[PDB]
């Protein structure tokens, strides 16, 4: 059992709240999980905890005086479904280095032995722009063993998809990392499906599923929950529920197959128009 | 001008008038300086209470620190093992800085390598100069083994040494199973200990880790010994040469007093000795472990305890009269081994030392600072002395430690005023030497500048500086001393009494003024 | 002997480095010519190490916080970032000045933000701030802070610009950030230009409205003397005793008054070339103020130099300069009578920074002595181009060389001395040559002018004569 | 008056103003002293060259000797010998002064006994005191054997020591086979390495004359070492270490290491260790004897070639690095056995920190006193570091030794500017340190008169004494020292470079003036 997972993606195509919802999914099914925050943006888990929470690592340590003066308490919180939350934080906007922040909350999680014995997953849910080494911490040895890929089939999140993909190789080709799919968390664009589903061929992957864009994931969002507890009756709530599955049963762990940015362009040109 | 028959230096030289004048003319004509009132005034003022509050309440300025960062305990750790090169992840101007930092304490070569990361490799990583440094340095140097550490820089923007190394030897740049083992060393985190802590639990990791399966504890009746962080060859030495005078035996882990002592014979000898690679691998069979200075081997530590799983022992660091008792009767337990007629001899000495010398020693007043467990190693021994150490400064130092520190300084009526400091520098201690002044210092030759300072208020202020510790720069072959075990007691015993003597001479020099207590026979 | 030797030796040497690095480092290496007028076709310079081959080459923040701003004695320079670059730097170059440490002067002292995990992930833009706050209240006769940038400043981008602006405006103090971070450039070079234009901006133009300076026909500055064991103090009074006032010294005993003096003088003598020039063609392009380079390394090149200085004036200083070459003429020919004999033919193996190297050459022929071989740590090309008619022909050059390299070119060489750097020292007396440290003069008296010959005469005596270079052999060992 | 909290000794107590005051009354009103402008006068006089030449005229007068009467070195011989009692006959004044002597200097028990001869026993002959003093001795200390030396007043008289032991056995008062070694040692005649000498000789014949018959040189496969007058402890020790690291059997003959560093552990050891009465008597049959300090073991040489019919080599002290060498190599040429590469790499590491302090060391002058063998290993080891020895006094040095000196002083281009005296003491030597300024001085405590008149003149006048030498009474535990071996130039040469460091810090310490070269790092 224990499977670490680590979420990436273009920016802002949903990581955070798809991931949420799927755990809120997975919990139902019983199974326990994590969910660490590599954003500074504290924002990985307010639909979980019904609230932003304050209490970050990294700002807890500010505080403490020193990360080595933490403990896991303070900063470990459950929230629905005895989902269990932890957000590395970071400075705001425009000063400071969030990337070391994140390495810092990593180890200090490593070392506190957060990854309990029981828990059945962990999910990281990292920023869209991995700028660094510090967000790829996630998957470095020993840590995430399958990375998804949330998309849409809008050129520039393709485009985000691929590119994240060639930086995936170093880590994939030195340790135990691979690539378990891609969410395409639709945008309503033309021939979206198929688009998603030629990239991720290209890449040698698989479309693990399709989320459709539904308001209702808004309005759940606006009261701090997911769709499955603001309203389980939903459609999109049944849309998470077969994600989580797909996930738990997912047996297809490759490492990825970037193109080039022509192969790219070739592929928008021809399952992207009509 | 100069006298070929008797050319000075600059010390002696710049006194004469001609070049006096010349600098009297610079200053006035175009410094623009403070006036000498002025300076005196200030100067006064940096001596009072009111400056001390003031000093003490800085949040962001450190001045004149008592610490270095983590990579330079990396590099001292690395140079223990067998043909060993330490390489530094990250820009070169460290490494330069490492080697003559050290190459002015020990006055010996110092071998370490950077694989010069620069503008474009902080932005697009460091893995290309994984890969051609690791190839470059193997095949000029033909080190057996790589030890990989860290500057601020490649910790900063996070740099994946393992997913580097690993992927360097995919490549072919060096051979699969050549050894490369490494360690983060945040520049911003700890201190050069923390650093050599870090350093050789990675070493520990790299040849243990995956291979504890046909391990039994015990099994090599032997002891292992991690030195930590230590800059004094006779503290090797004299580890090594008690352990055989008991007939133990014992696998010390990390040793560089080969590398740091090698003979000037005609012939450069750019690797010597070290711990092999073979007694790495087998420590896990050992007895036990036990780490001679604990308050920064923690992360070792753990390890050691989980991984191998040794009991190892609460000692303090071997250095006094109690501790160094405690801990050969703890390695003859380990062992079985019972303590011979030599060594209790050896501690006789000592105390034969220090009853002979207790009356010059009572009462004096010491102000000192270092590496944490140095430090609490002299306070304790200090306290058996009858001194009294009033100002403890550990710049390094946490919380606990200095919880520890306090118990010791309670258990003794000598402890009854002294303070300890962590997170403290020298200005710090500046003041302290002036507003509550104490009969000497003990530290390293950054103190100097201190001594400088109290001498300039006035003779009868002077604070005369006893060079113990790391750096000394301004003396030779202080390197080869010994601090530890009963050699170590009495070195440091006959360095305080005689400093102590020295300055009593000093003092009662003056002809028909104060030499009426001019001794000889003390 | 012979090129055709040397040119083997090269190649023989380059045999162990892999491909990438056999190619690259063959371009740092030469036999020296003297027709080239153009070094490129020779050597090439100024570029990056090669990973992993051990350089003994330094970083930007050395060369600024280091070299060009740490000699200056009434300011606070403060090393921002993790403790440790400043630790390492704290006294370790002999800049001598004159002045009560910790209340008017502050060389010696090490002042830092010991940037931890918190300053980092947060930034230290306002730690900057408190701690300028704290150096204004501990420091008051402070005459100006600069903030030397270490690595983690560079990639995270603190303001420390800003930062300078409003409290230097606040505090009415000249505030100089300097962005030196170690990983920019290649050496400890890009340091020195980061630092001159950081004087440039922040420093150097306070003045330009004053007219309160009384300046005469006899002004000169000193740049690039970084006082080293007292020898821009040596060369002061030369330059003095010949009739010319110094406004300034540029670094060495340096204060920030006569730096910002600097635009009022008739003439800039330039040392270190490699260090200044970038300030001297400003102040040349600005002010319309010449600039010479000199050099005062034993008797012929000084004797050269107070000879050129002086014909840049009128014939009163001529005449001075002549009366003082006489007075010296006795003390220096004593020096050579003495150490000449004891030093004849014996060859000399030099590797420095990006100066020396090439100026203390003549120095060493005033002795009799021969270098067989020179080379630079971070020299640029303009710089070998004045090397090449200073060097013999057939000798070796090498820029940036390797520890192996330069190990194995000494083996076969076997120079009677080596001059070069603390991190090279004991290696080579190790070997049994007698070596000279070059950058530190070894903790001795000043180099410089005509007291200085007479110091370096006796050090080269002292330590190439001496008698332990014999015993290095047991006698039970043929 | 005195304040409870810090009370003051005698220094910094008479310099209150009160007892200021009551000392100038004191001094104006009844001590009718010279006026204070005389004594400058005269002070001023005696640092002139013709003051020296007046001094150096003395024929009767001696001032400030620089050696001791012979009994005080027949006694450590003595002490050498396992549960052997020094028994000097004569009066008991004598023994009072030996034994406080050796305390001040060992800060150690000294037993040595007396038989008490007084005003009777002067005139009718002390055949009596030996007779009861003997089996007093005996009967109350317990020993194994009894060293008779003598006192002047036993020499004049002409006492028979041998008739008075005969007889003191034929009657009963000690067993006929107790062994009771003598010797003359008249203090009128050498000095105390004199006695030395003549105790040895003594106790070798005692146990050795009668019974050559049976001995065979070399079928013990041992090499007899004789260590003359020795008052380091660690001489003792690097010489028995080096013999065992060559593997070489040997037996150092007198060897009093371990009563003069008994451990403190809550009982008294009058007796421990020694040369055992066994080995002296199988002495004769070892392959050769080797004397450490030839010049002052003239008398035991001849009886150790004519009756041992040993062919001692021609050996310099082991002091220094040259005549250590030849002292190894001529024991491996005795013994068979090779030299190690232990002490192979001990000589390199030698060379390597001469080679470290060079610089600093070259052209330093020094003025220095003490024993012949020991004078001139300095000599020599200081012309090896390239220093310049100008003032070599030897209070108890011959003819035949300052030529052999002034043979090593032509031989090397450093020796230009030296000269030896002989039979001069320190009130001389007072005299060349002012007209001849040297940088240092290196001897015994006696020494630091000298340095406190030269700072008198002035504090550039001022010549720092270095304590090396017998006696040492003013520091503590230097007893402990080594100066013989590699070990030995390794100590001595850091105790050389870090005095002149010393002293150069205590020039360059004055803030603004001279602290420009205060570097940190030398
Ligand atoms: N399936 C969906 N249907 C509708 N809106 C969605 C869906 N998924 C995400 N969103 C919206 O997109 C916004 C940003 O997504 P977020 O979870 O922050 O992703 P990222 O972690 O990549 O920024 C959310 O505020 C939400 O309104
Ligand atoms: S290695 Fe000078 S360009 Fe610069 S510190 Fe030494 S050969 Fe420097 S002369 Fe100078 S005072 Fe120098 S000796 Fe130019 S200042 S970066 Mo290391
Ligand atoms: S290239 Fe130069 S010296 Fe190196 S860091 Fe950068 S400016 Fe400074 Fe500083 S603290 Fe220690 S020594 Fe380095 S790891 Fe950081
Ligand atoms: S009882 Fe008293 S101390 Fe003894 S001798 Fe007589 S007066 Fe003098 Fe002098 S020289 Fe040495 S110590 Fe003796 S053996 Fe002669
Ligand atoms: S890109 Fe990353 S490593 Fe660089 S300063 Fe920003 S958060 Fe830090
Ligand atoms: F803007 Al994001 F994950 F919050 F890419
Ligand atoms: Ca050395
Ligand atoms: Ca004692
Ligand atoms: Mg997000």
């Amino acid at each position: 059992a224990m499977r670490q997972c680590a979420i990436y993606g273009k920016g802002g195509i949903g990581k955070s709240t798809t991931t949420q919802n799927l755990v809120a999914a997975l919990a139902e099914m019983g199974k326990k999980v994590m969910i660490v925050g590599c954003d500074p943006k504290a924002d990985s888990t307010r639909l979980i905890l019904h609230s932003k929470a304050q209490n970050t690592i990294m700002e807890m340590a500010a505080e403490a005086g020193t990360v080595e003066d933490l403990e896991l308490e303070d900063v470990l919180k459950a929230g629905y479904g005895g989902v269990k939350c932890v957000e590395s934080g970071g400075p705001e906007p425009g000063v400071g280095c969030a990337g070391r922040g994140v390495i810092t909350a990593i180890n200090f999680l490593e070392e506190e032995g957060a990854y309990e014995d029981d828990l059945d997953f962990v999910f990281y849910d990292v920023l869209g722009d991995v700028v660094c080494g510090g967000f790829a911490m996630p998957i470095r040895e020993n840590k995430a063993q399958e990375i998804y890929i949330v998309c849409s089939g809008e050129m520039m999140a393709m485009y985000a998809a691929n590119n994240i993909s060639k930086g995936i190789v170093k880590y994939a080709n030195s340790g135990s990392v691979r690539l378990g799919g891609l969410i395409c968390n639709s945008r309503n664009t033309d021939r979206e499906d198929e688009l998603i589903i030629a990239l991720a061929n290209k890449l040698g992957t698989q479309m693990i599923h399709f989320v459709p864009r539904d308001n209702v994931v808004q309005r759940a969002e606006i009261r701090r929950m997911t769709v499955i507890e603001y309203d389980p009756k939903a459609k999109q709530a049944d849309e998470y529920r077969a994600l989580a599955r797909k996930v738990v049963d997912n047996k297809l762990l490759v490492i990825p197959n970037p193109i080039t940015m022509d192969e790219l362009e070739e592929l928008l040109m021809e399952f992207g128009i009509m | 001008s100069q006298q070929v028959d008797k050319i000075k230096a600059s010390y002696p030289l710049f006194l004469d008038q001609d070049y006096k004048d010349m600098l009297a003319k610079k200053r006035d004509g175009f410094e623009e300086k403070y006036p000498q009132d002025k300076i005196d005034e200030v100067f006064q003022w940096t001596t009072t209470k009111e400056y001390q509050e003031l000093n003490f309440q800085r949040e962001a300025l450190t001045v004149n620190p008592a610490k270095a960062c983590q990579p330079l305990g990396a590099v001292l750790c690395a140079l223990g093992f067998e043909k060993t090169m330490p390489y530094v992840h990250g820009s070169q101007g460290c490494v330069a800085y490492f080697r003559s930092y050290f190459n002015r304490h020990f006055r010996e070569p110092v071998s370490c390598v950077s694989d010069s990361m620069t503008e474009d490799a902080a932005v697009f990583g460091g893995q290309q100069n994984m890969k051609d440094g690791l190839q470059n340095c193997k095949a000029t140097y033909k080190p057996d083994m790589i030890a990989v550490s860290t500057t601020c820089m490649a910790e900063v923007i996070g740099d994946d040494l393992n997913a580097f190394i690993n992927n360097s030897k995919k490549e072919g740049f060096i051979p699969d199973e050549f050894p490369v083992p490494f360690a983060h060393t945040p520049s911003f985190v700890g201190s050069h200990v923390t650093g050599w802590d870090n350093m050789f639990e990675g070493i520990a990791r790299y040849f243990t880790l995956k291979s504890m399966d046909d391990k039994v504890v015990g099994s090599n009746k032997k002891i292992n010994i991690v030195p930590g962080f230590e800059t004094y060859l006779g503290n090797f030495r004299v580890i090594k040469r008690m352990l055989s005078e008991m007939g133990v035996g014992y696998s010390l882990l990390s040793d560089p007093e080969e590398v740091l002592d090698t003979p000037a014979d005609g012939q450069f000898r750019m690797y010597a000795g070290g711990t092999t690679q073979e007694e790495m691998k087998d420590a896990p069979n050992a007895l036990n472990t036990v780490l001679l200075q604990p308050w920064h081997l923690e992360k070792t530590k753990k390890f050691v305890e989980g991984t191998w799983k040794h009991e190892v022992p609460k000692l303090n660091i071997p250095m006094g009269l109690d501790w160094t008792d405690e801990f050969l009767m703890k390695v003859s337990e380990i062992s079985g081994q019972p303590i011979p007629a030599s060594l209790t001899k050896e501690r006789g000495r000592l105390v034969d030392m220090m009853t002979d010398s207790h009356t010059w020693l009572h009462g004096k007043r010491f102000a000192l600072w270092g590496d944490p467990d140095f430090v609490m190693g002299l306070v304790k021994f200090l306290l058996e002395l009858g001194c009294e150490p009033v100002h403890i400064l550990c710049h390094n130092g946490n919380k606990r430690w200095k919880k520890a520190v306090d118990a010791i300084l309670a258990a003794s009526p000598y402890g009854k005023n002294a303070t300890v400091y962590i997170g403290k520098d020298l200005w710090h201690l500046r003041s302290l030497v002036f507003t509550d002044k104490p009969d000497f210092m003990i530290g390293n030759s950054y103190g100097k500048f201190i001594q400088r300072d109290t001498l300039h208020k006035g003779k009868e202020f002077e604070v005369p500086l006893i060079r113990i510790g790391f750096p000394i720069f301004d003396r030779h072959h202080l390197h080869r001393s010994t601090t530890l075990g009963y050699e170590g007691a009495m070195q440091i015993l006959t360095t305080l009494v005689n400093s102590i003597l020295e300055r009593l001479d000093e003092e009662t020099r003056g002809m028909q003024a104060t030499d009426y207590n001019h001794d000889l026979v003390r | 002997m012979s090129r055709e030797e040397v040119e083997s030796l090269i190649q023989e040497v380059l045999e162990v480095y892999p491909e990438k690095a056999r190619k690259d480092r063959n371009k740092h290496l030469a036999v020296n010519d003297p027709a080239v007028t153009q070094s490129k076709k020779c050597i090439i310079s100024n570029k990056k190490s090669q990973p992993g081959l051990m350089t003994i080459r330094g970083c930007a923040y050395a060369g600024s916080k280091g070299v060009v701003w740490g000699p200056i004695k009434d300011m606070i320079h403060i090393s921002h970032g993790p403790v440790g670059c400043g630790q390492y730097s704290r006294a370790g170059r002999r800049n001598y000045y004159i002045g009560t440490t910790g209340v008017n002067a502050f060389v010696t002292m090490n002042f830092t933000s010991d940037f931890q995990e918190k300053d980092i992930v947060f930034g230290g833009d306002k730690k900057l701030a408190k701690l300028i706050d704290e150096v204004e209240t501990l420091f008051p006769l402070n005459k100006g802070i600069s903030v030397q940038s270490e690595c983690p400043i560079g990639l995270i981008g603190d303001d420390i610009e800003s930062v300078s602006k409003v409290k230097g405006a606040e505090l009415s103090k000249t505030i100089v950030p300097v962005r030196c971070e170690g990983f920019r450039g290649v050496s400890q070079s890009l340091g020195h230009h980061i630092a001159n234009d950081a004087v440039r901006d922040w420093v150097l133009g306070k003045r330009d409205e004053d007219t309160t300076f009384a300046s005469t026909p006899y002004d000169v500055a000193i740049i690039g003397d970084y006082n080293i064991g007292g020898d821009a103090w040596s060369s002061r009074i030369l330059l003095e005793e010949m009739g010319l006032r110094c406004v300034a010294q540029w670094s060495g005993d340096g204060s920030i008054s006569e730096i910002e003096l600097t635009p009022k003088v008739k003439l800039n003598l330039v040392h270190c070339y490699r260090s200044m020039n970038y300030i001297s063609r400003h102040m040349e392009e600005k002010y319309g103020i010449p600039w010479m380079e000199y050099n005062f390394f034993g008797p012929t090149k000084t004797i050269e130099s107070l000879r050129a200085i002086a014909a840049k004036f009128d014939e009163s200083i001529q005449k001075k300069c002549e009366e003082v070459i006489a007075k010296y003429k006795p003390e220096w020919e004593a020096v050579v009578a003495k150490y000449r004999p004891r030093l004849e033919g014996k060859r000399v193996m030099l590797y420095i920074g990006g100066l020396r190297p090439r100026h203390v050459i003549g120095a060493y022929e005033d002795l009799g002595m021969e270098v067989v071989g020179t080379g630079y740590e971070f020299a640029h090309n303009d710089d070998y181009d004045r090397t090449m008619k200073e060097m013999g022909d057939s000798t070796l050059l090498y820029d940036d060389v390797t520890g192996y390299e330069f190990e194995e070119f000494v083996k076969r060489i076997k120079p009677d001395l080596i001059g070069s750097g603390i991190k090279e020292k004991f290696i080579f007396q190790k070997m049994g040559i007698p070596f000279r440290e070059m950058h530190s003069w070894d903790y001795s008296g000043p180099y410089h002018g005509f007291d200085g010959f007479a110091i370096f005469a006796r050090d080269m005596d002292m330590t190439l004569n001496n008698p332990c270079w014999k015993k290095l052999q047991a006698p039970w060992e043929a």
